[PDB]
């Protein structure tokens, strides 16, 4: 389960 | 060596290896400005204690920051990066800096948006690494909130503060009330931010911590008997005095609708009903939390199960904390 590099602020 | 640079309404003298300082931190703690790390090409966070000695208050809290700041190191928490002082002696000192690592943004509108399991309940996940971390450091938090909960773009999270040390809406009954709260203090904090996290809005808002015990008993559900007594005696009467609220199931609460791979939205749920418990007695647990199978995906005991990290007048202080800046 590759965790999520990424995250949303905007 | 240093440079001075005027923020707001107090002049910022640090390291000329600290540039395009900018205020973000308009905390009563310190001013927290955003500079640039000129000798490693990075963002900073640089916070500014003036004269932390000037009363046997501030020298404590702050003498307590510097020492945690230094011992304390995860992933997960607030690292440190740098504490100095521009005054030359003891004699002069009266000024402390501390640089730390500079993170993106906290939880108070990332919350708002619509995230996946994926990212919402590994965001969890780190807290739990944080807050167990500081945890097995002698360290309760309390003052668990988004607002000091900051997070990065590679969906990266940590701890800001170590909070009260020794927006309510975040608090457990514990505090609330005013009673005996353990290490699974925080996890009161956690589930809020989790559930506020999927009912999109404030689990248990109102106007003051009455009308604040209040939406959280009708809501979640009354204390059964045994645990009433725990109460100090006026504010045992005024629960006794309420109604009966048997509160609401988790499934009608935290609504299917609210989540998106299809047990994951209920086993999430299972979480919160062991988060969200007013009798702090039956309140899940770090180590619980890590486990539960909607956490431990993600689990690592590099970064969960961590090594633990390590153990007077005005003047006296001045001393102290000099000595500690120094220590650098
Ligand atoms: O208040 C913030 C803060 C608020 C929003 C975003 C990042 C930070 C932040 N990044 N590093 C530090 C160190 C101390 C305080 C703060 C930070």
């Amino acid at each position: 389960p590759k965790r999520p590099t990424t995250l949303n602020l905007f | 060596n240093f440079y001075s640079v005027e923020i707001g309404d107090s002049t910022f003298t640090v390291l000329k290896r600290y540039q395009n300082l900018k205020p973000i931190g308009s905390g009563a703690q310190g001013i927290v400005c955003a500079a640039y790390d000129a000798i490693l090409e990075r963002n900073v966070a640089i916070k500014k204690l003036s004269r932390p000695f000037q009363n046997q208050t501030h020298a404590k809290r702050a003498y307590r920051e510097l020492v945690l700041m230094k011992c304390v190191n995860h992933k997960n928490i607030i690292g440190l990066l740098n504490v100095f002082t521009p005054q030359k002696s003891l004699e002069e000192f009266q000024d402390v800096y501390i640089v730390m690592e500079l993170m993106d943004a906290n939880l108070c509108q990332v919350i708002q948006m619509e995230l996946d399991h994926e990212r919402m309940s590994y965001l969890l996940y780190q807290m739990l690494c944080g807050i167990k971390h500081l945890h097995s450091a002698g360290i309760i938090h309390r003052d668990l909130k988004p607002s000091n909960i900051v997070v990065k773009s590679d969906c990266t999270l940590k701890i800001l503060d170590f909070g009260l040390a020794r927006t309510r809406y975040y608090r457990a009954p514990e505090v609330i009330l005013g009673m005996g709260y353990k290490e699974n203090v925080d996890i009161w904090s956690v589930g809020c931010i989790m559930g506020e996290m999927i009912k999109g809005g404030v689990l248990f808002p109102g106007t003051d911590h009455i009308d604040q015990w209040n939406k959280v008993i009708e809501q979640l559900g009354t204390p059964c008997p045994e645990f009433m007594k725990k109460l100090q005696p006026t504010v045992r009467t005024y629960v006794e005095n309420r109604p009966k609220y048997a509160g609401y199931s988790f499934e009608k609460l935290f609504p299917d609708v609210l989540f998106p791979n299809k047990l994951k939205a209920s086993q999430a749920r299972d979480l919160l009903s062991k988060m969200l418990v007013i009798d702090a007695s039956k309140r899940i647990s770090v180590d619980e939390a890590l486990q539960h199978p909607y956490i431990n995906v993600w689990y690592d005991p590099s970064e969960a199960e961590a090594p633990p990290p390590k153990i007077h007048t005005i003047e006296e202080w001045k001393e102290l904390i000099y000595k500690e800046v120094m220590d650098l």
